[PDB]
RNA sequence: CGAAGAACCUUACCUGGCCUUGACAUGCUGAGAACUUUCCAGAGAUGGAUUGGUGCCUUCGGGAACUCAGACACAGGUGCUGCAUGGCUGUCGUCAGCUCGUGUCGUGAGAUGUUGGGUUAAGUCCCGUAACGAGCGCAACCCUUGUCCUUAGUUACCAGCACCUCGGGUGGGCACUCUAAGGAGACUGCCGGUGACAAACCGGAGGAAGGUGGGGAUGACGUCAAGUCAUCAUGGCCCUUACGGCCAGGGCUACACACGUGCUACAAUGGUCGGUACAAAGGGUUGCCAAGCCGCGAGGUGGAGCUAAUCCCAUAAAACCGAUCGUAGUCCGGAUCGCAGUCUGCAACUCGACUGCGUGAAGUCGGAAUCGCUAGUAAUCGUGAAUCAGAAUGUCACGGUG
């Protein structure tokens, strides 16, 4: 059911997150690096929104690009968060590390960005509709040709697992031209588990 | 000289950054040559609790590509290494 | 559990502790050269270690997820944990062919 | 000059195949050809294009195959053959599209797929 | 099986425990958990009390046992 | 079922040249074995020339068209009772079948020295006495009791 | 069938031995650098000895680092709920459908578009028409195989050239095969007939390929409260001197029976012995482990070469040639079982794999029934990889003959 819209096209539309070759004696020694990279920075970016976490290795110590749509919560009076975690990446990563942010103009054409405000909304006992509808039309005003937004879980009832669907515009899926973003970002409420998944279609070719 | 990568938009887009800024320097660098292909299919079940026969399988790849240079004079492409280095190209030299 | 990862955590300790005279014992029995009574108070120095310093002792788990069956030594990853890091494009040079 | 190549691939087989003027001189890896194909009925499959065009005691035959096959290779110089004499004139064309001799065969082997056995045999349930 | 390089196999607090036990003679059954350990001239006509997995049962040691280890002779499984 | 099956052929004998032998070849073949098969034919071909003078092709020739039925019945079921029609055999078809008779009653002929097995069928059909004959001519009285069911409920 | 590997470990279960802020997290109070102890007791867990070590940054005050004890919150849970749920997969089904906007008809639930004629693998198209449009799907976009062209020549390649010890061995060559990058080629294009001459259909030429060339990935709105709380994540509920931890042995491999898949066989399209011919694909510096060498044989020595088109894995088998075998429960078949060995591992008793020697069974093509397959296909013969100290008749993958 609906193989994931990134394994599918890794090639004619996206790249990876992560490129660097590594020997067959030390391949499997620099992804358990590059793997609780990504659940350390999560965790202590949960505000200052994050999309991408790209990682280059050029010869013998790294390079990140981490992506903020507001980069000055995160370098904040020149870099007290900057070498504060350059000290301490390298306590997990022995390599010395660069650490690089870039900007997210336009916020609300990112599907990560997007799906963050969704759990957000749906934590503060806002409507389970009152908060999409807004966040798909917001999303329609500048940008995107088409905009699926799945919202599935408990969704306040008793026994009660329906799904919410709501649809704008066109996306294709069984198109392998097409570029098409894709996030699952979950949500805990005082009572079930709720997953929202975001289809946001740019342009095609 | 002998290069490996993981795809053929970096590693035969990289001979010509070489190539170029080698035989400019005066020194004969010959074409490059292609070698056999790595492939490693890897078969991987996909349940997490078991129905056997819903499999799903990948396979990764390992470009190689050898150059020949004819007449040794040249430090130039020895400075210009980090250059010709870009993401994922490692280049183990050869200079015959 | 947590609690079996924690204990197979000091056998990894415990193997490559010691890890060095255990070559010299199986040197030692290996040579068709050897004195058995050069032998024979060799197989004392083994069994008065602790058991957990052979490499049969030894279970490479997942070392993210913990389960043992469906593990895989050219990643460090399980069988089924390898498929939500691949579609997330973190595994490079990995795609789907045919 | 008068040397001719020819190359035909069949079944995972490959064929240099030289053709020049000369007496019946039908060698083929350094071997005689009743020597090479042992005890088979396309000792004669090799001829059918050259006897057919009438021209079997008119050349030289020099033949290096590889990979493949025993009947594979017989077929690739049968496919082999009949390029090399194809590069004098279109006069045998219409002698050899009309025999069915110049299409490569692309019959080829097909991969298990899963839950199969073979490429298309699957277990018995009930 | 045990190739004749690597000849006998017997344990080390097992040996102790029996040969300075021949010293004093037999006046008591040794109780022992292992069972990897063959029986040996040295130890012709003994008292072992090898366990069974939930119990210790007793061994009459023979002449003719010589060849076989201990686990020959305490049960694992009852079938009645 | 839309009509699709087209035609492939197989057509090679250059040690006898013959045609019909090799489409009888394919007949005898078990799992691929071509030239263990390709011996035994003419290993049972040779000893029909070591019995008779005539060429030993026209004893085949002879002896397929003594196995090779005329008409044969056909349980075309009307939905509430089943009947059998007596039908005119295709003349493709009507090859084939003796080929395939032929052969089957070889295997128990139960003698030794195999290609002696097919040595005798072929002797036989050029004279009637073959149990291939036989099991011809009984299907062939098979179809006057079904010839009531001819045309009507057919 | 989770299980891509149960001798212990894995492992949850059983019998005991043994712990109580705990194997692990943070906060608190003290203590010492960490370390090394090469020792005994004990099945081990553990307990007690135990030469030694005394760092490290110093506002020289100490700090941080580790390790030991005390106490509190707690830690922990493979315990219940897949009908409290997220995530991920099966299924109908790769089946051709499934819906919306505006409009009109109907008191209303509805309906129309989406029906009719033709046609298509296809809700694919054409002509019609109270509907006009739009989306999801089908098609194409992607991969691979088959033809040719360009760019490229070592470790690959040998047509021309000498060389040779006759091995591309060597000089050499860039013709080639091969390898891999980038391209062209196929569109019912063209010919004829057929249809409303309109989609299309049947023939025809050319062409490596002819009518989506062959294969693969790609599965719509949904269904079955289908499956999983034991991969992971989580609401709640219970245990918290144990439903949690630690260590030995045992166990999951027991065994009148019944069912499911799978392999050999039942012979003469065979069985042995002696020669002899041709593959693809893949793994290997914590490894491959050659030559020589000793063994009836599995192997033991031996240590090269090797970080890979180089070195090793590595000998493809069926086919072919000659011989015997005369259709006999057998020069068939190999289960069982006795004895003797090698290899891994601390350890082959319950419980490993192979080797030698001996013994030789059932089985003479297999009821009612019942399943797989339309062409490089069924049928038959080998080879490799993953998991892995050791261990495949299974899984995945590549070729022969056809
Ligand atoms: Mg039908
Ligand atoms: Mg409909
Ligand atoms: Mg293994």
């Amino acid at each position: 059911q609906k193989v994931h819209p990134n394994g599918i096209r890794l090639g004619i539309v996206k790249e990876h997150t992560s490129v660097w070759y590594a020997d067959r004696k030390n391949y499997a020694d620099y992804l358990f690096a590059d793997l609780k990279v990504r659940e350390y920075l999560q965790d202590k970016l949960k505000s200052a929104s994050v999309s991408r976490i790209d990682i280059h290795r050029p010869a013998q110590t790294a390079r990140i690009t981490i992506h903020t749509a507001r980069p000055g919560i995160v370098i904040g009076k020149k870099g007290e968060d900057v070498e504060k975690l350059r000290q301490d990446l390298t306590k997990q990563m022995g390599v010395p590390v660069h650490i690089n942010i870039e900007e997210i103009r336009k916020p609300e054409l990112d599907a990560m960005l997007v799906a963050q405000s969704v759990a957000q909304q749906l934590e503060r006992r806002v409507m389970f509709r009152r908060a999409m509808k807004r966040a798909v039309q917001n999303a329609m005003r500048i940008g995107a040709k088409g905009i699926k937004i799945q919202v599935s879980g408990r969704l306040g009832g008793a026994e009660i697992a329906r799904t919410e669907w709501y649809r704008e515009g066109r996306v294709p899926l069984h198109t392998l031209r097409a570029d098409i973003d894709y996030a699952t970002y979950e949500a805990h409420t005082t009572y079930g588990v709720i997953g929202v998944k975001v289809w946001i279609f740019k342009g095609e070719v | 000289i002998r290069l490996k990568a993981f795809d053929h938009r970096l590693i035969d887009q990289s001979t010509q950054e070489i190539v170029e800024t080698a035989k400019r320097t005066g020194a004969q660098v010959r074409g490059p040559i292609p070698l056999p292909t790595r492939k490693e299919r890897f078969t991987v079940l996909i349940s997490p609790h078991v129905n056997k026969d819903a499999r799903d399988q990948y396979e990764i790849r390992t470009h190689k590509r050898v150059l020949d240079i004819v007449q040794p004079t040249d430090k130039t492409v020895d400075a210009l290494m980090k250059l010709d280095l870009a993401a994922g190209v490692e280049v183990q030299i050869s200079l015959g | 559990k947590e609690s079996m990862k924690n204990r197979e955590l000091k056998r990894q300790l415990t193997v490559a502790k010691y890890a060095k005279k255990r070559a010299e014992l199986k040197a030692i029995i290996a040579n068709p050269n050897s004195s058995a009574e050069e032998r024979w108070n060799a197989q004392v120095a083994l069994q008065k270690q602790p058991r957990d310093a052979s490499a049969s002792r030894l279970r490479n788990r997942c070392r993210l997820t913990g389960r043992p069956h469906g593990f895989y030594r050219k990643f460090g990853l399980s069988r089924n944990k390898l498929r939500e890091a691949a579609m997330r494009g973190d595994v490079p040079g990995l795609v789907k062919a045919s | 000059a008068t040397q001719n190549y020819g190359t035909g691939r069949r079944k995972t087989a490959t064929a240099r195949v030289f053709l020049r003027p000369g007496t019946g001189k039908i060698s083929i890896n350094n071997r005689g050809l009743d020597q090479f194909f042992g005890r088979e009925t396309a000792r004669m499959v090799v001829r059918q294009p050259l006897e057919l065009t009438e021209t079997v005691e008119k050349f030289d035959i020099f033949v290096t195959v590889v990979g493949g096959g025993v009947s594979g290779q017989a077929g690739a110089i049968r496919h082999g053959i009949t390029r090399a004499l194809i590069e004098y004139d279109e006069t045998l064309r219409s002698s050899l599209r009309k025999a069915g001799y110049v299409t490569r065969d692309a019959r080829e082997v097909e991969r298990k797929k899963v839950g199969l056995r073979k490429a298309r045999k699957r277990p018995q349930y009930s | 099986p045990r190739s004749l390089k690597k000849g006998p196999f017997i344990d080390l607090h097992l040996l102790k425990k029996v040969e300075v036990a021949v010293e004093k003679n037999d006046r008591k059954p040794i109780k022992t958990w292992s069972r990897r350990s063959m029986i040996l001239p040295h130890m012709v006509g003994l008292t072992i009390a090898v366990h069974n997995g939930r119990q210790h049962v007793p061994v009459l040691v023979n002449e003719d046992m010589v060849g076989h280890k201990l686990g020959e002779f305490a049960a694992t499984r009852t079938y009645r | 079922r839309r009509r699709v099956a087209a035609k492939r052929e197989v057509l090679a004998d250059p040690k006898y040249g013959s045609q019909i032998l090799a489409k009888f070849m394919n007949h005898v073949m078990e799992s691929g074995k071509k030239a263990v098969a390709e011996r035994i034919v003419y290993g049972a071909l040779d000893k029909v020339k070591e019995r008779g003078k005539a060429d030993p092709l026209e004893t085949f020739e002879k002896a397929l068209d003594a196995i090779a039925p005329l008409v044969e019945v056909k349980s075309r079921r009307v939905g509430g009772a089943t009947y059998q029609v007596p039908v005119e055999v295709r003349p493709s078809r009507r090859n084939a079948l003796a080929m395939r008779w032929l052969v089957d009653f070889a295997r128990k002929r139960g003698e030794k020295s195999m290609a002696l097995r097919l040595a005798g069928e072929l002797l036989d059909a050029a004279e009637g006495k073959g149990a291939a004959v036989k099991k011809r001519e009984d299907v062939h009285r098979m179809a006057e009791a079904n010839k009531a069911f001819s045309h009507y409920r057919f």
